[PDB]
């Protein structure tokens, strides 16, 4: 089937930016748009940003609306998100979807083993 | 009304030959002409409609052409089913009619 | 803009024993050119990632055991659990794809 | 020891031919917000032959020309582009909500 | 000397002297990716040397508002894909359409090819000239230029709007008699890509709302004269981003109606709701190309609907606005597609199909006919849907709400068509107009009449009526919608001169009556071509004249005159066979002129008629006087309520 | 191929014949009866035609006030009633359904076996 690998986990500083990288592969990756899907551990899931398959169209959350950009080349398999000026809260196990269909976002069918980021001192 | 005529009234065509059957009218019918393929007794099995389009399980052996006032069915290659008595019935005007039916068999 | 009420947040039934898991949308997910229920259900145990459940609020998911089943149209659905096993714990999400994706709150089975 | 000789600058109503076009700019030369006493400099420097003619311009509409290309181009753009972008965006937004008629005019800097 | 070698340089740098960073800019890349003229223009309109005092009086010449306000967002879906199956098909440069299966349009398309066909055009916007100039940078949108040019005689703001994939803008240039401009610009799009402002505005002051997708920006100078800066700029974006679909094309239509309502569509005093309304409309146009957009392959049948519901908004909008353009869209590959699709509907299988696969078929047409070209076949299928449901609606005399729906698209079907070739289609959609003028009956007009006055709760998808397509001509704060819809038959209803030699003034024609070989002329003044029958029962003040012309120009082959009333009780309920048919009755009363018309075609007719169901044998006066008509050229009258 | 139609019939002359015709697949509102009758040892003669959805039919000359084609109300079964069956009336009668125009039949074109109708004294 289709595995979800990610890649680019860490620590992060209060305020700063990061790369999160999803590397997808066994399915045509143009047909079908990704998302990202934070776990954090007290909750359980909430989804951050999708992206539809060509790239044109951007869905974005509210409260992190403005300070997030997803970027996905439909070329080389990959899918990446930055993020700017995240707050601390923002720390959870970030998730890459398989997301069904075109759309910017749809049911989500497979999702990645995860790579969790943290914003501590 | 409309009259049709059907040339030649027999062919002794054996097998695997090429086989003209004209159907002249009398005015113009536009392209709706039907040819039809009935032996003795049964009922008569359709071949082509718009004189041109094959129908549905029709061999591509059989192949019309025409409109206007001359039409044509040029049946490419010769199988003793396709041997009966063919009708070109006009299919653009009221009291419909069909040919006199063109007797081809064997030698 | 449209969020999932999960209730019962954790619920306990004895082996075997039919379980209801509901959730809400605040407005109607129901899209009116297709005619379709635009709601998902997935199961999470702690450990490995969410597996899905449910397509369209009717449709049954791929690889999914048949116990599972979908229901309910616009703003109530449920998934109604036949017969509960010891590997079916786990918590379970329910999420919409009408307007901006909104998971729902949680909901962990236990075996008394 | 060279940076720029005079970051606070006036403009004259002369500067017309002096304009050296977008393509002999060498290089443009800013300001920080209120370094200046909210006066808006660009020092261009253009060279003519072997004379680097240093020139008092305008902030605001350099900015914003500036801002124009990078988004036309953002289609293909560069990461090193965006954080110039970022770097425009914030210091215009400064700029304007430091900007007052007291402030508008830039010939009191004039060299005596 | 010139731009050809000035850049012996590798790169631009870009420096600040307070801190110790250089920044870069490599050359080529700016000459590449934006062209060279492009770059030069960049650099000479963005005036780099003007003084300071000019860019802070052109700051202060426009308006600010308070706050980006933010919203939960992302709106409705206004996507429509395939449903999870294998009905896709990739037109790679010129597959062959004669393979797309089906009659019904369920396969889908590619959804880029599409989009290239809606924006075709390219456009160099902002130019020299336009007050343009001063707000925005010079640019070239690939777009769908419309235009409400609505006068010259020192009014006439041009509001020359603009859709693209990306963005919506519109304008109110003030032309008046003067250099100066007063250019209240609306924008609507993605905040990431739009058009760049000068020095003097940027968007983190101007965007009015926000959501997590769409923006809009209102990019109007202050000391103009603009009485529309006050309104709530937010119930706007909420009322435009928060609404079905459905819903929004619903408002989209009121709006439009209610301009009707006033003298708006066609003066100048209201201005800025029509250049609201033209806003609003660019933007729903974006919505759904954006929602095509989304996805890569997209469903024919649910793009021909949405084609359609634009199209009865741009035919409506025109309604209004005469000058009303639309520029740079070329729906090719869709019309291909649906040309090819419709091309496999027989007569009979558009007629036998229920009424939910009769509006797709339609929407196809509609779609493949812009410039005229519906085929004859399609033709003969509007023929006997109309008899089919003609036959349905003479049970009970009642019209429904898909069938409403379904005349409407054969309307405007017909009303954007080239006449055809072949008399005999021609015969039949005469034929078919003779059957809805004998739908409109006096009850249908009533309820136009007191339905049309009423434009708040109005919404004419549904408030259609056959009285729209029939051939009876007495259509006589309210919505003026009535002859502006009557017009889109009556100057194209094929050869539109039914009559051919005795040419008379259509101004007090009632009724026309085309029967096969026989058309009958229904006046209240009269024709010169042979005799006329006029009813001796005009001891009131009305005037009513019967005329049979043939067809093949020639006059009446018997000369007697009625000059009478015949009373018998002759004909009453017929008997088996075929007694009445191809004919067509009269009703007259003496105090409202002609109350309908009835046109028979099956024997299901005929004993219909006779139902107290019927809108016929009703009360309403002591004195109903029926006629009978036949297609020979004969008067006899009827007496009798039986 | 071929659809379902009554018995062979032997009749006296002066009364009336029911031959009639089953629908063989889908419904007969689609398309349209045509009735074809030919004489042992002759070429065929169309008799009269019916477009279902009106129920409006149209017969030849010779057969008008003999031949009704007639269609039930599921439209599944054609009714051909022939009356005062006139001495020379043998054939084998066909039934044959087309799906076309206003007053051409283009589309389809299948015939029953036909009903052997015979006059024997």
């Amino acid at each position: 089937e289709v595995q979800l690998l990610e890649s680019g986990g860490g620590v992060v500083r209060p305020g700063g930016s990061l790369r999160l990288s999803c590397a997808a592969s066994g399915f045509t990756f143009d047909d079908y748009g990704m998302s990202w899907v934070r776990q954090s551990p007290g909750k359980g899931l909430e989804w951050v940003s999708g992206i539809n398959w060509n790239g044109g169209s951007l869905s974005y959350a509210d409260s992190i609306q403005g300070r997030f950009t997803i970027s996905r080349d439909n070329a080389e398999n990959s899918l990446y998100l930055q993020m700017h000026s995240l707050r601390a809260e923002d720390t959870a196990l970030y998730y890459c979807a398989r997301v069904q269909g075109s759309g910017s976002y749809n049911n989500f069918d497979y999702w990645g083993q995860g790579t969790l980021v943290t914003v501590s001192s | 009304d409309i009259q049709l005529t059907q040339s030649p009234s027999s062919v002794s065509a054996s097998v695997g030959d090429r086989v003209t059957i004209s159907c002249r009218a009398s005015q113009g019918i536009s392209s709706w002409l039907v040819w039809y393929q009935q032996k003795p007794g049964k009922a008569p099995k359709p071949l082509i409609y718009a004189a041109s389009s094959l129908q549905n399980g029709v061999p591509a052996r059989f192949s019309g052409s025409g409109s206007g006032t001359d039409f044509t069915l040029t049946i490419n290659s010769l199988q003793p089913e396709d041997f009966a008595t063919y009708y070109c019935q006009q299919a653009n005007s009221f009291p419909y009619t069909f040919g006199q039916g063109t007797k081809l068999e064997i030698k | 803009d449209i969020v999932m009420t999960q209730s019962p947040d954790s619920l306990s039934v004895s082996l075997g024993e039919r379980a209801t898991i509901n959730c809400k949308s605040s407005q109607s997910v129901l899209y009116s050119s297709n005619n379709k229920n635009y709601l998902a259900w997935y199961q999470q145990k702690p450990g490995q990632p969410p597996k899905l459940l449910i397509y369209w609020a009717s449709t049954r998911g791929s690889g999914v055991p048949d116990r599972f089943s979908g229901s309910g149209s616009g703003t109530d659905f449920t998934l109604t659990i036949s017969s509960l096993q010891a590997e079916d714990v786990a918590v379970y999400y329910c999420q919409q794809y009408y307007n901006s994706p909104r998971f729902g709150g949680w909901t962990k089975v236990e075996i008394k | 020891i060279q940076y720029v000789a005079l970051p606070c600058c006036a403009i004259q109503a002369s500067a017309a031919s002096t304009l050296p076009l977008f393509f002999a700019v060498h290089s443009i030369h800013f300001a920080d917000p209120n370094h200046c006493n909210g006066v808006c400099i660009a020092k261009l420097r253009s060279k003519t032959g072997d004379i680097t003619v240093e020139t008092c311009v305008n902030g605001f509409n350099l900015r914003s020309f500036l801002v124009a290309v990078v988004r036309r181009l953002g289609s293909w753009a560069s990461q090193e582009n965006l954080r110039l972008l970022w770097y425009l965006q914030r210091s215009l937004t400064a700029y304007t909500v430091g900007f007052n008629a007291t402030t508008a005019d830039s010939s009191i800097h004039n060299v005596n | 000397s010139a731009t050809q070698l000035i850049n012996g340089r590798t790169n631009l740098s870009i420096e600040l002297e307070f801190n110790g960073t250089s920044f870069f800019l490599n050359w080529q890349n700016l000459l590449n990716v934006i062209t060279e003229p492009a770059l030069t223009e960049l650099w000479t309109s963005a005036e780099v040397a003007e003084d300071l005092r000019v860019t802070l009086k052109k700051r202060q010449s426009l308006f600010f508002p308070n706050k980006t306000v933010v919203i939960s967002g992302d709106g409705h879906r206004y996507t429509c894909e395939v449903p999870t199956s294998s009905q896709t098909y990739n037109i790679t440069k010129g597959f062959n359409y004669s393979a797309l299966p089906g009659h019904l349009g369920g396969f889908g398309i590619n959804a880029r090819l599409v989009l290239g066909d809606i924006f075709a055009s390219k456009w160099s916007l902002f130019a020299r000239d336009t007050p343009e100039y001063r707000v925005f940078y010079p640019m070239n949108v690939m777009a769908v230029k419309f235009s409400i040019s609505i006068g010259n005689n020192e009014s006439g703001v041009a509001l020359y709007g603009v859709v693209s994939e990306d963005f919506v803008v519109v304008t109110l240039h003030n032309r008046s008699k003067e250099a100066n401009e007063t250019a209240s610009h609306l924008l609507f799009g993605l905040p990431d890509s739009l058009p760049s402002l000068k020095g003097h505005a940027t968007y983190d002051e101007l965007t009015f709302a926000r959501n997590a997708k769409y923006a809009l920006v209102a990019i109007l100078p202050k000391d103009s004269y603009q009485t529309l800066l006050t309104e709530n700029y937010t119930r706007i974006f909420l009322n435009m981003t928060e609404s079905t679909p459905l819903e929004f094309t619903r408002t989209i239509q009121t709006r439009i109606v209610s301009i009707e309502a006033r003298r708006a569509c066609a003066a100048q005093e209201a201005a800025p709701d029509i250049f609201l309304v033209l806003f609003q409309m660019l933007v729903a146009h974006f919505l759904v190309a954006r929602g095509i957009a989304e996805h890569r392959f997209v469903e024919v049948d649910c793009v021909c609907r949405q084609y359609a519901e634009l199209y009865f908004l741009r035919r409506i909008s025109r309604l209004c606005m005469p000058t009303f353009t639309t520029v740079g869209y070329n729906h090719t590959t869709l019309g291909a597609v649906a040309a090819t699709q419709i091309a496999r509907v027989s007569a009979t299988k558009l007629a036998s199909l229920p009424r939910s696969s009769q509006e797709t078929v339609l929407a196809m047409v509609q779609l493949g006919a812009r410039d005229g070209a519906v085929p004859s076949s399609i033709l003969e299928g509007i023929a006997m849907v109309v008899e089919h449901m003609y036959t349905a609606y003479t049970y009970v005399y009642t019209l429904g709400d898909t069938e409403r729906k379904l005349m409407l698209d054969i309307h405007t079907v017909l009303t954007d068509s080239c006449p055809p070739k072949d008399s005999g289609v021609s015969e039949k959609l005469l034929r078919t107009y003779l059957m809805f003028t004998s739908m409109c009956t006096n009850i249908e007009l009533g309820e136009m009449i007191a339905r049309f006055s009423k434009p708040d709760s109005l919404n004419i998808y549904r408030a259609f009526s056959p009285c729209f397509l029939g051939l009876r001509y007495d259509l006589h704060g309210t919505s003026g919608f009535a002859e502006l819809l009557h017009a889109l038959h009556l100057d194209s209803l094929n050869l539109i001169p039914a009559i051919n030699c005795s040419k008379i003034t259509a101004d007090k024609i009632i009724a026309t009556v085309p029967l096969p070989h026989v058309t009958y002329i229904i006046s209240s003044e009269a024709l010169s071509n042979a005799v006329v029958y006029e009813v001796s029962e005009i001891f009131l003040k009305s005037a009513m004249f019967i005329s049979a012309i043939k067809p093949d120009c020639s006059g009446f082959n018997f000369s007697q005159i009625d000059r009478h009333i015949p009373i018998v009780y002759n004909i009453s309920t017929p008997r088996r066979g075929c007694p009445l048919c191809d004919s067509v009755i009269m009703s007259y009363d003496e105090s409202d002129g002609l109350q309908s018309l009835m046109y028979v075609t099956n024997e299901r007719v005929q004993t219909n008629l006779f139902l107290d169901k019927s809108p016929f044998f009703d009360n309403n006066n002591l004195h109903i006087h029926y006629l009978w008509l036949r297609d020979n050229g004969t008067v006899v009258e009827i007496r009798g309520m039986y | 191929v071929q659809l379902v139609q009554s018995g062979p019939e032997v009749k006296k002359p002066g009364s009336s014949v029911k031959v009639s015709c089953k629908a063989s697949g889908d419904s007969f509102s689609s398309n349209t009866i045509s009735w074809v009758r030919q004489a042992p040892g002759q070429g065929l003669e169309w008799m009269g035609r019916l477009i279902t959805i009106l129920g409006t039919a149209n017969y030849a000359q010779k057969f008008q006030g003999r031949v009704t084609i007639t269609a039930d109300e599921t439209a599944t079964t054609a009714y051909m009633e022939l009356s005062s069956l006139r001495s020379e009336d043998t054939a084998i009668y066909y039934c044959a359904i087309s799906e076309g125009g206003y007053t051409y039949d283009s589309g389809s074109y299948i015939w029953g076996q036909g009903t052997l109708v015979t006059v024997s004294s």
